[PDB]
């Protein structure tokens, strides 16, 4: 979050600009001018992706592309409005004439001349999208305009009417009076409400509006229901409403004198602009500024511009620039929006939001092979990530109470704290989350030093939630004895400044405060190590590798160091570290070195210097957020251009920034052997590039320059490669197995079937990918067979794993496995492939009694049997038998391989026959013989029983017409 | 359904008036219904029904009654030709004589402008006069009702056309109803622009602004005294001479009977944003009922088949949550899903959808098969090729075609039953009984095989891949683990208001509820995650978790177990459940663990899969170390002697190996420090 006076475009006619607003469609911003004057200057959308081609020396923003004069109107236009949807450039002077301005063959033409003319057209806007525009007399005249801007109703309110303002919906618009207050009627005249004057409470006196702005919602929110209108006072104290009628309107201290008001296209940030009788001067300096505050209102940033006035101000579409009405120019200042971000084992967080959700889209995607995480959590208020782990301020699934999440590189929660302090200054380390409330900083050790190493004992680590310390911003040694983190939550009176920031290292703590009184904290022994002062209110804090030097950029984000060693000089310990003389001009973060101590690859406006010392390296620009500054080298996150994509990032985005250090050094290691290689390592440290030298020269084979440099530094398998391409036999085959040794399959392959080995770039494209073409290459050749087909085996095994049982399938007939093809067509329910799986597999196992006990937990009756034969489960075999009432089989079967419980389960199973309402297959399983003749004998003997019983006919005539039509057939067979 | 009664009361009887609930029109919000009853305004609450206040102001019988829709007054227009208004508070602040007796009323959304149609006029009061803005119509004004918007006043007219009017009673609109005078009309609180032009012929008249209809002119079975839109114009409250109200789908479609009352329903009238209803009879007995829509849903783990529109089912396909509803067009009873089959309980019949794709993918049902008779089950399972009705004791077997091919009348109450996965005409029923026995019946077995005597009732089990691990959850809300390889409680933990068996690994069982996901990932302990709902499928890492209206999918990582893995030098079942998918840390952990503990065989397969060329050539000259003797400090200081740390890669020199390698190559890597 910062913003710089970027780029002021030399305007024709050095005209004052009585109002500005940015062309949200196009960009063909129409500067309001005077007597008038509606200049249209053309920038077209400048990002991030800019600063992607504009390295070392670039900015987002344009040039005086066009400026096109426009001859509508006479007096002042304190009236401009832009069409968001038809690019009907609508202005009005303060008498009352309204054109609407066509892109006429590329030019801004009249298309539509609308005239009442009777008082002051004072304010004036389109909607929305521009369907219907405002045009207010200053005799209350609301003639509300459509989109071809002819009078629908022009209702005279009896009052005089100097500003209005479309609400999103554009139905009750906001007749704000001059004297202070602002009303609210509908198209039919009749009173209906008042907007509240929360600006005008906490001053007294019905301050004048100055001007009403709301966000109408051209891209939507930052987040939904955030106060986007703001109905500021010349007093001082303004008020955020989300809706006209906003009870919680934040009455903000702003203190100043302010003129006009705009919020962004994207509804971040709050932006009032005026002047200011300067407290400073005696005089009076008509000094117009801009403030900025968040949708909420708390204090973001301010604009300091010299300009004569500043009578307006406008955002661009994402809120990336901020135009102003200055006097002399138009003013266009580059804005830093407001983002929840993080970085981390190359994982680049971010907290955007997509334009179909309210929850905290924080994007744990990897930067390494750009592995997308889209993790939803809820109440997020900001992302810290440093180290293995990355922890985001959550709230609970209350307010107040808060979650410090553990995500590792993926972003999936391993631990979690339920806590009241709300990580506000948070900082994360590789064994420490340092919440930190207004004075409460709760480091969240989630591990000790000594943690998750060797864990000999079971009693290891004693106190997992006790290490940590919900200890305060003033505490001084809060392990004379041990102590809870509960042991802080206040003093006897009260804390003498609240915090600013925090950041941290993994046992280290430096707790930068808003009067920079800091007290740095050890680990874990969570003892005051120095109690710092900062000479500024740091708006962010970061360490240098060594620490040594570290930087504290103020709230009007210039840089300052730190120098760590420095004593109080108040006769006490209150004062430690020193501010290290080097400040630079709007300098807003940081990325310190973690190779030199003396480096840092600082931000400034939009240039990203380094400065091996106090004194410039390369100015190589990176308006993306870094990643790290290492081994002269820089590495960097677009985050801007990844709000553009941020459900489909990407590794474009981390770009590898260098210093001239590294550049020049590895340069002349590349392209001089040793020439100018060996001795300018030296110069330019930390050898890594003695590695850049010592594997060059390798990779051109000088096993003296490669050699030596392998000889300055630390490497046994670099120089044991010299040795080996010194005396490996071909020079394709010298880059070939250097690079299967080195990963490059591609570059291996490339130098087989060149010196004829098929077989070995078959086993190149074998290993790794789907086994099935790795199939044809076992087949084709036999290469890496055996492997191979293991890895189909184990890919089958997790598509098998995954319910993708047929294309394990497959598998299993490239590779070879039965029984877990068995397994494959056993949870697909295909049962009968099981039967042909006692083939497959060698019968005779008990595989085959296995698969014959799946027949029987699915209840199969004699093909688990036959499972269980093919195997010689036969016990398994006669309990399925007796187990499933086919009786005569199951006499057949029990009394073949001898387990005669064929009567007992016959009974008992023809008692549950009859308890299952088939009292026939009772009768019937009896029938161990069972003819024809006696079948039909049997149920004529029955029939004849229950006939001379006459009782239950049903039976009776079941067994009369069984008996009878078997006879019947012995009948036809017989006469 | 349950459509439940909230409450039901016969009204009180004073100045001696026939007590009929003539009109009932409500609060806003929905907390005092107001009934005009008789010549009383008999005010109660919709949620009680307490009377608040009996309100005595007119002279005849109290026609009818309206509230405010902006919500400060509700008058009552009656047959002795005046209207008295009162207040929110219950009280009478205007008593305005008409120039006939009231027709009907109804309030301005805008203002309190009270609009009383009377025999001849229609009396506008506006929220504080003492006049009768009246709307000299030639046709009998006999239906009045307020847009929500608060411009239009809709006077329906005594000639079968409802005239739309304005605030100053201007015809502009001729609505073709037909020859049937509409005395019932109503402006719905949130549609402008819906006419629910309810007649005596019993046309279901849904009529738009210049009188087109919306849905189907439903023809109803009784005569309409009057209906409504239930749930803001999803559903339908019809009440008539059919002494009750239904619930019928906007298209007119029949979903179940809301009251159960004794007399005509002169007025019905929805609870606004609630799921009640005016039930106000010709007795006067008003009463609330609960219309609560529960998400009746099957499930095979992926098509969440909850009812939606309630003649419809939205099954969302939770892998691609295409939701797009079977146009079933009558109320859907009970819903199963199969692999591709879907039986669908209608009042129709059984009707099974099959997808058209052999995909779950797509969406678009197609009803493949139906049980050709009506037929009906509580639990509906749907297999293969059955649609077996589960009862509380009988189990009443159906094809997709209606042969009741067998019967199991069991012996306890059934509470809980799934389908163990098996071949068409072999799918199990796995009852989890009241009693807590667990039955084990498929479609062709004729008895029960008893698994498990569970030791609670049973309302949540399931079953492993090889249909033998029977983790039950209890009422208790606790998963109670059964091996039926064991036949006995295995294992038991809390914080399981569900627990889902794995298809591929044994004991992958996860449970949430009660805020607490505990996840025994396999033999090793346990896993710790957060989530309440019911798990009704483990597809091993991913949950797909009722919270009692949908599912909701949350994902259970083994990341825990997977360092318990790992650590206790486990990586072959690490290997195994990286196989089964983990990070390749894991992947890492199990090649290192191999590596430098000299286990250089799994080391080699762990490496390459990570395609790390360099660690597999360091493994296998260590391995081949190892597989030739050379006591193995020699071997793992080959492991770091190769790595670059070379103290102990010397100091396992000091007894087999050389350390003047030391001193020879200190020099040539001005590691100078470790040389002195």
């Amino acid at each position: 979050m910062f913003i710089y006076l970027s780029k002021k475009i030399a305007i024709p006619n050095n005209v004052k600009l009585r109002c500005i607003s940015w062309n949200t469609d196009q960009g063909w911003i129409a500067c309001g001018g005077e007597s008038g004057l509606l200049k249209v200057l053309r920038l077209d959308g400048t990002t991030s992706k800019d600063v992607k081609g504009k390295k070392e020396g670039g900015a987002p923003g344009g040039n005086l592309s066009l400026n096109q004069t426009l001859e509508g109107h006479n007096g002042a236009v304190i009236c401009v409005c832009w069409n968001n949807a038809f690019q009907k450039l609508t202005t009005s002077d303060e008498f009352g004439l309204i054109i609407v301005w066509m892109l006429h063959k590329g030019m801004w033409f009249e298309e539509m001349i609308n005239n009442r003319n009777k008082s002051v057209v004072k304010d004036m806007k389109w909607t929305s999208n521009g369907e219907k525009i405002c045009i207010v007399y200053e005799d209350g005249a609301v003639i509300v305009g459509s989109v071809d801007g002819n009078r629908l109703w022009g209702k005279e309110l009896g009052m005089d009417l100097a500003l209005v303002e479309w609400s999103p919906d554009g139905r009750l618009l906001l007749f704000a009076t001059p004297g202070g207050e602002c009303h609210v009627y509908d198209g039919n005249g009749n009173g209906v409400a008042k907007v509240p004057l929360y600006c005008n409470e906490g001053y007294a006196g019905a301050s004048k509006i100055i001007g009403v702005e709301w966000y109408d919602g051209v891209e939507g929110y930052a987040e939904p229901n955030c106060p986007v209108l703001a109905i500021c006072l010349d007093n001082g104290r303004m008020q955020l409403m989300r809706y006209e009628s906003d009870d919680n309107a934040v009455c903000i201290d702003t203190g100043i004198k302010p003129v006009k008001v705009k919020w962004n296209m994207n509804g971040t940030i709050l932006a009032v602009a005026g002047f200011q009788m300067s407290s400073a001067v005696a005089d009076g300096r008509e000094l117009w500024m801009v403030q900025f505050y968040n949708h909420n209102g708390e204090h973001l940033r301010t604009l300091r511009v010299p300009g004569g006035g500043i009578s307006g101000i406008s955002w661009e579409g994402n809120g990336l620039r901020l135009a102003l009405s200055v006097d002399s120019y138009v003013y266009f200042a580059n804005v830093r929006p407001d983002y929840k971000w993080g970085y981390f084992c190359n994982t680049l967080v971010y907290a955007f939001n997509r334009p179909d959700r309210s929850e905290h889209c924080v994007m744990f995607w990897d930067t390494k092979n750009n592995d997308k995480y889209p993790k939803y959590v809820r109440k997020l208020v900001a992302i810290q990530a440093f180290g293995d782990f990355c922890v985001l301020a959550t709230k609970g699934e209350n307010p107040g109470e808060h979650i410090l999440i553990l995500c590792n590189a993926i972003g999936s929660p391993v631990d979690s704290k339920y806590i009241e302090v709300e990580p506000k200054y948070l900082a994360i380390t590789n064994y420490h989350v340092i919440a930190a409330n207004d004075e409460v900083v709760y480091v969240w050790q989630f591990r000790t030093s000594f943690s998750k190493v060797l864990s000999t004992d079971i009693n290891a680590v004693k106190r997992k939630d006790v290490r940590e310390k919900m200890f305060s911003v003033d505490d001084s040694n809060p392990a004379l004895s041990d102590r809870s983190p509960e042991s802080f939550r206040n003093m006897t009176t009260q804390t003498t400044d609240p915090i600013a920031c925090v950041t941290a290292c993994d046992s280290v703590l430096m707790i930068g405060r808003a009067s920079g009184v800091v007290n740095r904290y050890s680990l874990p022994h969570l003892t005051l190590d120095a109690q710092h002062v900062l000479r500024c209110r740091p708006q962010m804090l970061a360490l240098n590798c060594n620490l040594s030097k570290m930087s504290i950029i103020d709230i009007n984000g210039v840089l300052t160091f730190f120098d760590l060693t420095a004593k109080a000089p108040g006769g006490g310990a209150n004062t430690m570290g020193e501010h290290l003389s080097f400040e630079r001009k709007d300098a807003w973060d940081m990325r310190w070195a973690d190779d030199n101590p003396e480096l840092f690859a600082m931000m400034e406006k939009t240039r990203m210097y380094i400065f091996r010392g106090l004194d410039p390296e390369e100015p190589v620009t990176s308006s993306a957020y870094l990643c790290s500054f290492h081994d002269l080298e820089i590495t960097a996150a677009f985050l801007d251009d990844i709000m553009q994509q941020p459900d489909q990032p990407d590794l474009e985005f981390m770009v590898m920034y260098e210093t001239r250090s590294l550049r020049d050094t590895r340069e002349l290691l590349k392209s001089a052997s040793v020439d100018d290689a060996y001795a300018f390592v030296d110069s330019n440290s930390h050898p890594r590039l003695w590695r850049n030298l010592a594997e060059h020269a390798l990779e051109q084979l000088d096993f003296t320059t490669a050699d030596k440099a392998f000889v300055r530094c630390a490497d046994y398998q670099g120089i044991q490669f010299v040795k080996h391409l010194g005396k490996l036999d071909d020079k394709a085959k010298q880059r070939a197995e250097v690079a299967v040794y080195f990963k490059r399959f591609d570059e291996a392959e490339q130098l087989y079937m060149r010196m004829d080995r098929p077989d070995l770039a078959i086993d190149m494209r074998m290993r790794l990918g789907d086994w099935f073409k790795v199939e044809r290459l076992i087949r084709e050749s036999s290469g890496d067979d055996a492997q191979l087909l293991n890895a189909h085996n184990k890919i089958g095994q997790y598509y098998s794993d995954r319910h993708k049982w047929g294309k394990a399938a497959q598998y299993y007939a490239q590779a070879k496995n039965s029984e877990m093809l068995v397994e494959c067509f056993y949870a697909l329910e295909d049962f009968v492939a099981l039967g042909r799986l006692m083939d497959a597999l060698p019968d005779g196992s008990p595989l085959l009694a296995n698969i014959g006990e799946k027949f029987q937990s699915v209840g199969l009756c004699n093909e688990g049997v036959t499972a269980f034969l093919k195997a010689g489960d036969t016990k398994r075999a006669i309990d399925c038998c007796v187990l499933l009432n086919q009786w005569d089989q199951a006499v057949q079967l029990a009394q073949a391989h001898n387990f005669p419980q064929i009567e007992q389960l016959l009974a008992k199973y023809a008692n549950h026959l009859l308890e299952k309402e088939k009292v026939m297959d009772a009768i019937e399983l009896y029938r161990k013989a069972n003819h024809s003749m006696e079948a039909a004998r049997l149920l004529q003997d029955l029939a004849k029983k229950c006939a001379d019983q006459k009782v239950h006919p049903l039976r009776v005539k079941k067994l009369y017409v069984l008996a009878a039509l078997e006879i019947e057939k012995f009948k036809k067979r017989t006469l | 359904m349950r459509t439940v009664v909230a409450w039901q009361e016969t009204p009180p009887e004073k100045d001696g008036v026939r007590n009929v609930c003539y009109d009932l029109c409500f609060k806003p919000d929905g907390s005092q219904v107001v009934a005009g009853i008789g010549n009383r305004v008999l005010v109660y609450d919709a949620a009680d029904g307490d009377l608040l206040h009996a309100l005595k102001g007119h002279k005849d019988s109290i026609y009818c009654v309206a509230y405010a829709q902006n919500g400060k007054r509700f008058a009552s227009g009656g047959a002795d030709k005046t209207v008295i208004i009162w207040t929110s508070k219950a009280e009478g602040i205007l008593k305005y004589t008409h120039n006939d007796a009231i027709q009907c009323l109804s309030y301005n959304p805008v203002t309190q402008q009270l609009a009383s149609a009377t025999g001849s006029d229609v009396g506008l009061w506006s929220p504080e006069q003492k006049s009768v803005a009246k709307h000299k119509v030639a046709s009998r004004i006999c239906s009045i009702s307020w847009t929500a918007d608060g411009a239009y006043l809709a006077l329906g007219c005594f000639d079968g056309v409802i005239s739309i009017r304005d605030k100053g009673g201007s015809e502009k609109h001729r609505i073709e109803t037909g020859p049937s005078p509409v005395w019932s009309i109503c402006w719905n609180p949130v549609e402008t622009n819906v006419l629910c032009a309810g007649c005596f012929d019993g046309v279901l008249k849904f009529y738009m602004m210049s009188g087109q209809q919306k849905s189907k002119d439903r023809e109803l079975a009784f005569d309409p005294l009057c209906v409504s839109y239930f749930s803001s114009g999803e559903y339908i409250t019809v009440s008539g001479t059919d002494k009750t109200v239904h619930l019928y789908t906007r298209d007119g479609t029949y979903l179940t009977k809301i009251a159960d009352r004794d007399s005509w329903v002169w007025a019905v009238r929805p609870r606004p944003k609630h799921n009640f209803v005016a039930v106000g009879t010709e007795g006067g007995g008003i009463a609330m009922f609960q219309l609560i829509f529960s998400t009746v849903h099957g499930l095979y783990q992926d098509r969440y088949a909850y009812r939606d529109q309630m003649t419809d089912v939205i099954i969302q396909h939770l892998i691609t949550e295409q939701k797009v509803r079977i146009k079933c067009k009558d109320y859907v009873k009970k819903i199963a899903v199969y692999k591709d089959k879907l039986a669908v309980q209608l009042q129709n019949k059984v009707v099974i959808y099959e997808l058209a794709n052999a995909d779950d993918f797509d969406m678009h049902y197609q009803s493949a098969t139906k049980i050709q008779q009506k037929l009906d089950c509580n639990l509906l399972v749907v297999t293969s090729h059955h649609v077996i009705l589960c009862q509380e004791k009988k189990l009443q077997l159906y094809n997709f075609d209606g042969v009741k091919e067998r019967e199991w009348v069991l012996d306890s109450v059934i509470r809980y039953i799934k389908v163990v996965g098996g071949p068409p005409r072999r799918e199990g029923l796995l009852v989890g009984l009241k009693s807590g026995a667990i039955l084990k019946i498929f479609v062709d077995n004729p008895f029960p095989i008893p698994l498990i005597k569970h030791t609670a009732s049973v309302r949540c089990l399931d079953l492993s891949a090889s249909r033998n691990k029977l983790a039950v959850v209890d009422e208790n809300a606790k998963v109670l683990v059964y091996n039926l390889i064991t036949k006995e409680l295995v294992f038991e933990e809390s914080n399981a208001n569900s627990v889902a068996w794995n298809s591929e690994f044994e004991d992958m069982f996860c449970y949430s509820g009660n805020g607490m996901l505990s996840i025994k990932t396999g033999d090793f302990p346990l896993h710790q995650q957060k989530l309440q709902g019911f798990v009704v499928g483990f597809k091993g890492s991913k949950i797909f978790c009722l919270h009692y209206v949908s599912m909701q999918t949350i994902d259970v990582p083994q990341s825990a177990s997977m360092y318990r893995y790992l650590e206790r030098k486990d990586f072959e079942s690490a290997y195994r459940v990286a196989c089964l998918g983990v990070t390749e840390a894991d992947w890492k952990q199990l090649a290192l663990e191999a590596l430098q503990a000299l286990n250089l065989e799994v080391a080699r397969k762990a490496f390459i899969r990570i395609r790390d060329v360099r660690f597999v050539e360091l493994v296998n000259r260590t391995e081949a170390g190892r597989k030739a003797g050379t006591s193995e400090q020699l071997l793992l200081a080959e492991i770091m002697a190769f790595q670059g740390r070379y103290q102990e890669a010397a100091r396992l020199f000091t007894q087999a190996g050389a350390v003047d390698r030391a001193m020879e190559m200190f020099s040539d890597l001005r590691q100078f420090d470790e040389a002195k």
